[PDB]
Order: C-alpha cells, then sequence, then structure tokens
RNA sequence: AUGCGCAGAUACCGGGAGGAACGCCGAUGGCGAAGGCAGCCACCUGGUCCACCCGUGACGCUGAGGCGCGAAAGCGUGGGGAGCAAACCGGAUUAGAUACCCGGGUAGUCCACGCCCUAAACGAUGCGCGCUAGGUCUCUGGGUCUCCUGGGGGCCGAAGCUAACGCGU
C-alpha cells in the first residue's frame, strides 16, 4: 500500500509551509501517489473494474483541483505540474 | 513487513530424527523467506476431529513470525512440498478480541 | 456359514421403498431385504408395513448367521423409517443404539427440477 | 435452555486453537450454533463463525457428526 | 411403464479420479453506482463511517454528447465436462398431448480470452442541498455509557401530500 512514512514524506515534500497538510498542492500530490499506485495495480489486474471506478473518481478530483489552482495562481499551477509531470 | 502465525500439522508417526529433520527443513525455509521468529509452541501430538491423510491424529507446530508480506504466499507454497507436512495454514496476527469480563 | 455375534443394521428409508442391509462389525453385508424382496411391487414397497416385513425378513435371515445384536444406522426420511426401527427392536435381535447418518451436501450439485421447486 | 456465553469467563474468540471453548459452540451434529443458543452478539458471532471454520480446516474441530439415537 | 440389474445392479464398507457448489453460522444482517457480492487463507486494490477541529479557502451542484461498467440467455477461439438440462430420443397421460409426470440426452451451464448490451436492469420512485413531531426494532462508530450523539437498515405513523392505495427526517 502506502505507509504513514511514505505519505508523510510526500506531505513535507509539498507543504507550502511547515505544518501544512491541506493545501491544493499537497492534495494534488497525495492524489497522484494514489493514482499512480492504483494505475500500476490495474495494468496487472485488468479485470478489477470496481477499483477502476475509484480511479476515474480520483482523476476527476485531481483535474478539478488543478483547474482551481490554474485559475487562482497560474504560477504555482505551473510549478506543481513540472514537479509532478502530468496534465500536458 | 508484517506479523503472521504459521500453523503446521505434521505426520504423527515420526521418530526424533525424521521429526526434527522436518523441523530443521522448516526453520530453513522460514529463514530463507525473510521470517524472523517471535514466540513458538510445539504442541505436537493432538487427536484430529476427523482423519487427515487417513490418520486419526496429527503433530502440531506453531510459529509466530514477522516477514515480508509479498513472500508469505511463496513461503507457504514451498513450506508444503513435503509429505509429512499435511497442513500449512498461515494467518495474519490479530489483537485478541474477547467476551465475558 | 461364519458366526457374527453382532454387527450393523442399515436402514435406507426412501419415499419409494425401504431397503435394509445387515453387516458384520466392519460393514460387509451379511444379508439384506426390501419391499421388493418381500412380495410387494412398486407403490406398496414404500408403505410402513413393507418396511416392517423387510426389516423383519432381514433380521430373521441374519439370526440364521447367529447374529444377536446390532447397531442401527438410518438414512433418508421416508414413509418407513420408524417401522423398520421398531421392527428390529421387536425382532429379538438386540438393538444397541440408533444413529441417523442421512447424507447432506454442504451445498453441492444442482438438483433435478423435481427437488428444486423452491426457487 | 442455557446460553453458551453464560458458561464462560474471558475467552479470546479469535483463538482458533482453544478447542475446549470453541467446541462448546457446536451442536451434537457439530454445526455452528445459532445466536438464539450461543447468547453472543452479532459482531461476536461473526468472529466466532470465522474462527471455528479455521479450527475445522486445521483438523481440530468437526464439520459434522452423526446424530445419536434418532 | 420406458430404464437399469445374474457381464451380479440396488443397499453396505475401503481406495481413487474428477467437475461444480459452498451446509450450519445466516438474520427481519452487511457491502457495492448499478448489474451484483457468501467455505477458508494470503497478497494486490475500491468505497465508506466515526472522533480530533489541525490544514486549504467556495476549490461547489448537476451534467447534452463522449468514455467506462452492466444479470440471464446468446456469439467466436481454445479448454473443461461431475451434476443439471433447451433441442432431441423414449415411457406414461389424454378425445389429441408437438405439455404438464417418468427414463435417457446434445448445446449450454464451468474456465480463459474476445463479442453481445438486453431485462419486472424495480423502491416500477434521477442526482444534490436546506427545512418540517415523535415511538419502536436493528447494523455499525464515538461519549461523561439510565442513556446521549453520528452514519446505515426496518416498521408505526405529527404536520402535510395523494384519485385513491399509500407516502411520511
Amino acid at each position: 500500500p502506502i505507509t504513514k512514512e511514505e505519505k508523510q514524506k510526500v506531505i513535507q515534500e509539498f507543504a507550502r509551509f511547515p505544518g501544512d497538510t491541506g493545501s491544493t498542492e499537497v492534495q494534488v500530490a497525495l492524489l497522484t501517489l494514489r493514482i499512480n499506485r492504483l494505475s500500476e495495480h490495474l495494468k496487472v489486474h485488468k479485470k478489477d473494474h470496481h477499483s477502476h471506478r475509484g480511479l476515474l473518481m480520483m482523476v476527476g478530483q485531481r483535474r478539478r483541483l488543478l483547474r482551481y489552482l490554474q485559475r487562482e495562481d497560474p504560477e504555482r499551477y505551473r510549478a506543481l505540474i513540472e514537479k509532478l509531470g502530468i496534465r500536458g | 513487513m508484517r506479523r503472521y502465525e504459521v500453523n503446521i500439522v505434521l505426520n504423527p508417526n515420526l521418530d526424533q530424527s525424521q521429526l526434527a529433520l522436518e523441523k530443521e527443513i522448516i526453520q530453513r525455509a522460514l529463514e530463507n523467506y525473510g521470517a524472523r521468529v517471535e514466540k513458538v509452541e510445539e504442541l505436537g501430538l493432538r487427536r484430529l476431529a476427523y482423519p487427515i491423510a487417513k490418520d486419526p491424529q496429527g503433530y502440531f507446530l506453531w510459529y509466530q513470525v514477522e516477514m515480508p508480506e509479498d513472500r508469505v504466499n511463496d513461503l507457504a507454497r514451498e513450506l508444503r512440498i513435503r509429505d509429512n507436512v499435511r497442513r500449512v495454514m498461515v494467518v495474519k496476527s490479530q489483537e485478541p478480541f474477547l467476551a465475558n469480563a | 456359514k461364519r458366526q457374527v455375534a453382532s454387527g450393523r443394521a442399515y436402514i435406507h428409508a426412501s419415499y419409494n421403498n425401504t431397503i435394509v442391509t445387515i453387516t458384520d462389525p466392519d460393514g460387509n453385508p451379511i444379508t439384506w431385504s426390501s419391499g421388493g424382496v418381500i412380495g410387494y411391487k412398486g407403490s406398496r414397497k414404500g408403505t410402513p408395513y413393507a418396511a416392517q416385513l423387510a426389516a423383519l425378513d432381514a433380521a430373521k435371515k441374519a439370526m440364521a448367521y447367529g447374529m444377536q445384536s446390532v447397531d442401527v444406522i438410518v438414512r433418508g426420511t421416508g414413509a418407513g423409517r420408524e417401522q423398520a426401527i421398531r421392527a428390529l427392536q421387536a425382532s429379538g435381535l438386540q438393538v444397541k443404539s440408533i444413529v441417523d447418518d442421512t447424507p447432506v451436501p454442504h451445498n453441492g450439485c444442482r438438483p433435478k427440477k423435481k427437488f428444486r421447486k423452491a426457487s | 435452555k442455557a446460553k453458551v456465553k453464560a458458561t464462560l469467563g474471558e475467552f479470546d474468540l479469535r483463538d482458533y486453537r482453544n478447542v475446549e471453548v470453541l467446541k462448546r459452540f457446536l451442536s451434537e451434529t457439530g454445526k455452528i450454533l445459532p445466536r438464539r443458543r450461543t447468547g453472543l452478539s452479532a459482531k461476536e458471532q461473526r468472529i466466532l463463525a470465522k474462527t471455528i471454520k479455521r479450527a475445522r480446516i486445521l483438523g481440530l474441530l468437526p464439520f459434522t457428526e452423526k446424530l445419536v439415537r434418532k
């Protein structure tokens, strides 16, 4: 899965400041871990459609957050996709 | 890497040598797969509630172990290629839920 | 023929017939009987009375081998279960102990339309 | 009747080796007893059914018995 | 009655092979968006509920088209094949019986991969949010644990609604 220290690594890695757990960039990073792990799972378990529905939803929730950032701060919006390597 | 309970039921007709040969064949496999061993409990001879491999009884091993989760299947796979190995039942360890006081 | 002091009486009690087999302590048949083995034919072989005749026939045939007591093992639920049992008790031939061991799948094969009507 | 919970003190109903306790939860035909009879709660009985089954696979408990004196 | 049985069947005991389905637990129970999901074990993975009140700062709702999922039966390729069973082959029944009952039986039911895209796919009730008495049973959290307080499942039913039947936090 995804361990507390794995998560915590990624939170720190992205947090806008010390103690930030809920920023738009933290959220988008945490989502991306999940999507990536989940994507790996599904390339091997092609049949597991119930999970693939989870995936569609995460991806949705990602794209929505990104649209938000992109509109509030086209700058850190660009920072986040460089760092993550996605949406384009 | 998480904590499990390895159950083995062994053939009940073994002299100290054939018996402790199996065991060392087991401790081998166990190590070889990543399992350090917390507690143990050799309860050996117990009377089965139904005949297993034609036999009215079976010999009971019980390790408690930590090991890498992804090997746990592959271990018990191997663990049971032996003939005097009659059951391998490996179970994720668990908080002891209780009733009555 | 061999002496078998005691052994086993199997009642196979179906809706359509009752058969009784009597075996030595190891379950090898000694003698048997049934509704057909007595005079009856078809429908009557069911009937509690057929059961009686058959149990009695099987017992008397078996006392011939000097058999004197038996364990009973019943299988099925069928018009003649208990007559077959009461018959062995009343046959002389001492009944040591009755067990029901009717088989039952732990959910297994699809049954015939006949025994499925509960959908 | 009596309730099979009312006959015991603390027992780990996740302990699939304790045949002496675990066994008191089966019928004479060796079938998992209803809660009507066990006097456990839903949650508990769920964990019991799970542990008994384990015991069974291990050979320490019956799947069935023959009913005596029918 | 067809049928099976003296090439010894039925019943009974021992050994083996195989396929399919999981008794009791089992619920008026639970999970999932639906279809749907039930022996046990591991691993991979989806959703969701509670407490803390810590982070972001309206980032929300819905959703034409698109894309994905979608019971059964059916289609293709390759396996499998125990039991069941359209068709079909017989036996009865009948005024007749291309049926109901009985004995057989192929496709199919099972697996893998690719199709099909349907249904009484039903709560015959689209999705979200706010508001408007209560009682009682229940699953699952939390608390100061008579109870109080979330989230599910039920029934009775304030106000109200309804052609009525009913519906009714």
